[PDB]
RNA sequence: GCAUCCGUAGCUCAGCUGGAUAGAGUACUCGGCUCGGACCGAGCGGCGGAGGUUCGAAUCCUCCCGGAUGCACCA
RNA sequence: GCCCGUU
RNA sequence: UUUAAUGUUUGAUGUUCUAACGUUGACCCGUAAUCCGGGUUGCGGACAGUGUCUGGUGGGUAGUUUGACUGGGGCGGUCUC
RNA sequence: UUCCUUGUCGGGUAAGUUCCGACCUGCACGAAUGGCGUAAUGAUGGCCAGGCUGUCUCCACCCGAGACUCAGUGAAAUUG
RNA sequence: CGCCGGAAGACCAAGGGUUCCUGUCCAACGUUAAUCGGGGCAGGGUGAGUCGACCCCUAAGGCGAGGCCGAAAGGCGUAGUCGAUGGGAAACAGGUUAAUAUUCCUGUACUUGGUGUUACUGCGAAGGGGGGACGGAGAAGGCUAUGUUGGCCGGGCGACGGUUGUCCCGGUUUAAGCGUGUAGGCUGGUUUUCCAGGCAAAUCCGGAAAAUCAAGGCUGAGGCGUGAUGACGAGGCACUACGGUGCUGAAGCAACAAAUGCCCUGCUUCCAGGAAAAGCCUCUAAGCAUCAGGUAACAUCAAAUCGUACCCCAAACCGACACAGGUGGUCAGGUAGAGAAUACCAAGGCGCUUGAGAGAACUCGGGUGAAGGAACUAGGCAAAAUGGUGCCGUAACUUCGGGAGAAGGCACGCUGAUAUGUAGGUGAGGUCCCUCGCGGAUGGAGCUGAAAUCAGUCGAAGAUACCAGCUGGCUGCAACUGUUUAUUAAAAACACAGCACUGUGCAAACACGAAAGUGGACGUAUACGGUGUGACGCCUGCCCGGUGCCGGAAGGUUAAUUG
RNA sequence: GAGGACCGAACCGACUAAUGUUGAAAAAUUAGCGGAUGACUUGUGGCUGGGGGUGAAAGGCCAAUCAAACCGGGAGAUAG
């Protein structure tokens, strides 16, 4: 049956991209927070 | 939820496969102690 | 003209429909037509602050000139028009220099019509005057309550509004709710009462029929849960309280009009 | 089975004056008005039983009997 | 003001 | 005890006024703009509205309480001398 | 909705705690937290009849997929 | 040999990302073996002015200079700017690679810009107007895709009786463009004069008046001609690494049937009354005026960039799996049939990645059954049974529609005749007329073709398979169609049309928001919110002491304040 | 040629039975079943955010989780 996840990557980028986080504060200290720890991909993006 | 199974990491909840009153299969008159 | 459905079906047994055969079956008049989306009740904060609201057909919004400040100039009646946006019918107007517009259409008034608005107009249906040139007595429409800002009051099907004296600056209205109120005597009103009298007497019929004008299902607090409503809860059919809104004010009787700047105006309440 | 309240004139009900004195309506009886009602004037008619306290009980205790009311739930 | 009935 | 007279006065209600304040009335401009601001005028007008203080109401919402003994708990009874 | 209760009477059955009709003693119906009716409609609740049958008396045989044997691969719950 | 064939075939979007093709390898991966693979390694493969994106334009919605509001963070929103699932220029047929093709090659086309020359000329917008531009249902007519049969052309004369014929097999294909303007649809045309309208202007739109003509214009499938002396073509001949390669090539017409596709964004009708903006056309303002610009012809130049392999109802996507699940669009052959149902087939694609034996109990999925026929069981659960078309016939009750396919019954194949194939449909030739053509009348060849009656005939059975209602009687509840506990509850629950009470005079009540604001509503008491009841019929009695609500102001009590 | 009209495929749903229950499948398959021009169904995009949303109302649903989602923190909460 119909599971959970439909992928589509127009709505990927516009609801968690990277410019969908740079628009709020609150989405700047989630690139802030995985700066920090050093991660290899920060934003789900291409 | 578990969340960093190592034995099987593609499941996070699994009661409905050991817990009696969590299968398919189980039916309310096995509670008959009431 | 209502006529009765028959019962070939039962959603058709108990229909009964107002039709009007001297509308215009054809096209509305399209320099007069505007975008009209529908809500579904919820405001710019996305939540839903009226209920029972979504759906329905898709409608275009009609300008209807509510003013009627084209001063001294004739119009012709050219025909009479479906409005989905409100419930009395609309008339398309035709002035001597070659405007057109939509007023509301009163009761009696046909194709070929001869209408007037201005400070020195006829006292016939149609005509738009200031409330000091129309005698005290007169059946009245579309009423400003403030000069210029077009008209407000006695806008549905059927409806009109009588003027019981002329004091001052001030005349006295008996309003369709019984209300008698004050308004300066520089506000305009249109002679005659609105047309389509019969609108309330149509009958629904079925379900879908209000589905069609986008109103969706009510339900009873009494069929809730507590956490959901007041009224919800019970082991059977229990109710014991005092009838509440769903905010948890009482409803069935008590008074909610707090307006201390317009007590001035309003002579006697509604009984 | 438990809990609570009641047993007063033929009938329906007051009286607990905190213990020292029993009444009301209706019924019934007698006389009158007119043959009988209605009406008028008089009258008669007794604290559920069995012990206990008490100078003394319808009243306060203890038990018995009878009548009502409520409860008898979770398995 | 009220004032029934009579095998 | 009881009243009137003169001089002086605040509180109450009432009546107008305009100049604070309101305007989700009209017009003009910024302006290619149903926002906003300014200007002109009309209608309200010391009301309304808001701040501080205060009486009432307030399961709309919140934090909690709701004893123990007991031949199982509950119900009944008991709790000190 | 009725505890007593399988109330009592009538119908249906050889035999009916259910069903249908009536009675009224309504523990504890009742008028818009509606009363009583009601054609049509319902993967709705109860009851009866015709047809039909391996549902049953009472099982028998047959056709296929497993079960069984050989070769290859090769788990699991549990366990002082 | 078996299976699918409204897919288990073919083409895509989404998503994936090299799974595509060739060579090579078999450790691990593949539920077995593997020489094979969507596995390992190496090489190759995606070619565009016209297809799509990008681009121009907007919807819902997002963001938002100033602005308004908010302890801060921020919230809303104007001008604007983004945002497709919608609108906007243009290409077709054939051939070719192991793997791409409307992209390459061959043939024949089309569109939008820049520049230049010639001829002529009022051009110009952030403004005006038109257009773009829009619902549901239904009906008919004209067509095409496509199919069938005939004719024509090539081949055949049959492993076993017959088969030179009324015999058998195959083929009979051709586009965009350009030219012509038909079935159909809509609309009166032209000229002159004037005007409180279209924020100013206007020769344009709107309005008024007058004269004159009996016609004009717009839209439009298909057909026909050309494109095409070409291309393709059943087959035959010649080589070969036996995979394939090279050359040549006949016929290439007609009739009938026919869409859910096209004419049709039409027509008719109904109420619930059915996007926006640009491209496009047209008008003028400021302005420029031998300029610039506009229009037509011709020449020349440009049309960039990115995607293009492959899978896509699946072993490549979402499900941990090479997982009986899930997943939007397009194409729609034959026989029978009402049909996209169903059965058997075509093109095409597959036999589902463990097999081999045996023929015990028992389990699963089916077939049949003596006599009985619900005796089974909580309960006819499950099975069995009914089943099509035409005609006859059909009760209580009813809101007059229903109930009703009530119930029940009869006919049904094949062959011949009526009639060498009828009624009906289609309609060539010939002839006549004109408007001389895609015209009209007459005419009937050819093709197609039900249904019925009469007679005969075979079987146990003619709706023979697949497919395809069990029926009736009484009663509770809910009027009805709908909705609901994703994963144990589909109902008497929820909703519903209808009814009543109550609030609400517009800056409405109310709701979301510290607020600004927004919804209610571009609505205005025949409207809107809340509550209860629940179609319809007959009705809805008595109680205001209690709690609530509404009204009242005399008196009593009564806060901050004052002192 | 009307209809929340009728029969019935696609499409949407989920009433009954059997199988399966370390399944082929963390809810399916097979045989029947209901709606099937509408209060229908579906593609793409958008909006509503946790004492909040949305709800033809079942405490239903809000990413296999719901009488208060998930993730991180207070945090080694407290545990007669
Ligand atoms: N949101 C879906 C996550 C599925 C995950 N593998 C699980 O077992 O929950
Ligand atoms: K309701
Ligand atoms: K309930
Ligand atoms: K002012
Ligand atoms: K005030
Ligand atoms: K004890
Ligand atoms: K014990
Ligand atoms: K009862
Ligand atoms: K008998
Ligand atoms: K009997
Ligand atoms: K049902
Ligand atoms: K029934
Ligand atoms: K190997
Ligand atoms: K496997
Ligand atoms: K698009
Ligand atoms: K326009
Ligand atoms: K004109
Ligand atoms: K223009
Ligand atoms: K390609
Ligand atoms: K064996
Ligand atoms: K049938
Ligand atoms: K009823
Ligand atoms: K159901
Ligand atoms: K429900
Ligand atoms: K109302
Ligand atoms: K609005
Ligand atoms: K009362
Ligand atoms: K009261
Ligand atoms: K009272
Ligand atoms: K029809
Ligand atoms: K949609
Ligand atoms: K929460
Ligand atoms: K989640
Ligand atoms: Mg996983
Ligand atoms: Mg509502
Ligand atoms: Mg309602
Ligand atoms: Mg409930
Ligand atoms: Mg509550
Ligand atoms: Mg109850
Ligand atoms: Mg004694
Ligand atoms: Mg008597
Ligand atoms: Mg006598
Ligand atoms: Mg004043
Ligand atoms: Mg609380
Ligand atoms: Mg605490
Ligand atoms: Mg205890
Ligand atoms: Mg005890
Ligand atoms: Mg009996
Ligand atoms: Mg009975
Ligand atoms: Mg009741
Ligand atoms: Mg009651
Ligand atoms: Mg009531
Ligand atoms: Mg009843
Ligand atoms: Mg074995
Ligand atoms: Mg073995
Ligand atoms: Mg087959
Ligand atoms: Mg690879
Ligand atoms: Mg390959
Ligand atoms: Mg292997
Ligand atoms: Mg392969
Ligand atoms: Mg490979
Ligand atoms: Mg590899
Ligand atoms: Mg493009
Ligand atoms: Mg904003
Ligand atoms: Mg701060
Ligand atoms: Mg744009
Ligand atoms: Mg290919
Ligand atoms: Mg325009
Ligand atoms: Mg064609
Ligand atoms: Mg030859
Ligand atoms: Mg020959
Ligand atoms: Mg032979
Ligand atoms: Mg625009
Ligand atoms: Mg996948
Ligand atoms: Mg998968
Ligand atoms: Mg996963
Ligand atoms: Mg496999
Ligand atoms: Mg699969
Ligand atoms: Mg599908
Ligand atoms: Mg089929
Ligand atoms: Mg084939
Ligand atoms: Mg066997
Ligand atoms: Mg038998
Ligand atoms: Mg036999
Ligand atoms: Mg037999
Ligand atoms: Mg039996
Ligand atoms: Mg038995
Ligand atoms: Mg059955
Ligand atoms: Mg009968
Ligand atoms: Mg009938
Ligand atoms: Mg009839
Ligand atoms: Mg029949
Ligand atoms: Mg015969
Ligand atoms: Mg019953
Ligand atoms: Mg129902
Ligand atoms: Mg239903
Ligand atoms: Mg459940
Ligand atoms: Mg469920
Ligand atoms: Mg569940
Ligand atoms: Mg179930
Ligand atoms: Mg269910
Ligand atoms: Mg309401
Ligand atoms: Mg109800
Ligand atoms: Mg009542
Ligand atoms: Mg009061
Ligand atoms: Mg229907
Ligand atoms: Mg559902
Ligand atoms: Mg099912
Ligand atoms: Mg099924
Ligand atoms: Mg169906
Ligand atoms: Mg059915
Ligand atoms: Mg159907
Ligand atoms: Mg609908
Ligand atoms: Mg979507
Ligand atoms: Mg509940
Ligand atoms: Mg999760
Ligand atoms: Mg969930
Ligand atoms: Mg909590
Ligand atoms: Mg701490
Ligand atoms: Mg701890």
């Amino acid at each position: 049956m119909k599971r959970t996840f439909q992928p589509s990557v127009l709505k990927r980028n516009r609801s968690h991209g990277f410019r969908a986080r740079m628009a709020t504060k609150n989405g700047r200290q989630v690139l802030a927070r995985r700066r920090a720890k050093g991660r290899a991909r920060l934003t789900v993006s291409k | 939820m578990e969340n960093n199974s190592r034995t099987m990491p593609h499941i996070r909840r699994t009661t409905h496969i050991m817990k009696f009153a969590h299968r398919n299969s189980f039916d309310f008159h096995f509670f008959n102690a009431r | 003209a209502v006529v009765k459905c028959k019962p070939t079906s039962p959603g058709r047994r108990h229909v009964v429909k107002v039709v009007n055969p001297e509308l215009h079956k054809g096209k509305p008049f399209a320099p007069l037509l505007e975008k009209n989306s529908k809500s579904g009740g919820r405001n710019n904060n996305g939540r839903i602050t009226t209920r029972h609201i979504g759906g329905g057909h898709k409608q275009a919004y009609r300008i209807v000139d509510f003013k009627r400040n084209k001063d001294g100039i004739p119009a012709v009646v050219e025909r009479l028009e479906y409005d989905p946006n409100r419930s009395a019918n609309i008339a398309l107007v035709l002035y001597k220099d070659g405007e057109r517009r939509y007023i509301l259409a009163p009761k009696g008034l046909k194709a070929g019509d001869q209408i007037q608005s201005g400070v020195d107009a006829a006292i016939k249906p149609g005509n738009t005057l200031p409330m000091r040139n129309i005698p005290v007595g007169s059946t009245v429409h579309n009423v400003e309550m403030k000069p210029g800002k077009g008209g407000q009051l006695a806008r549905s099907a059927g409806t009109y509004v009588q003027i019981v004296a002329r004091d001052g600056a001030y005349v006295t209205l008996r309003l369709r709710s019984g209300e008698m109120r004050k308004v300066e005597a520089d506000c305009r009103a249109t002679l005659g009462e609105v047309g389509n009298a019969e609108h309330m007497l149509r009958v629904l019929g079925k379900a879908g029929a209000a589905r069609w004008r986008g109103v969706r299902p009510t339900v009873r607090g009494t069929a809730m849960n507590p956490v959901d409503h007041p009224h919800g809860g019970g082991e059977g059919r229990n109710f014991g309280k005092h009838p509440v809104t769903p905010w948890g004010v009482q409803t069935k009787g008590k008074k909610t009009r707090s307006n201390k700047r317009t007590d001035k105006f309003i002579v006697r309440r509604r009984s």
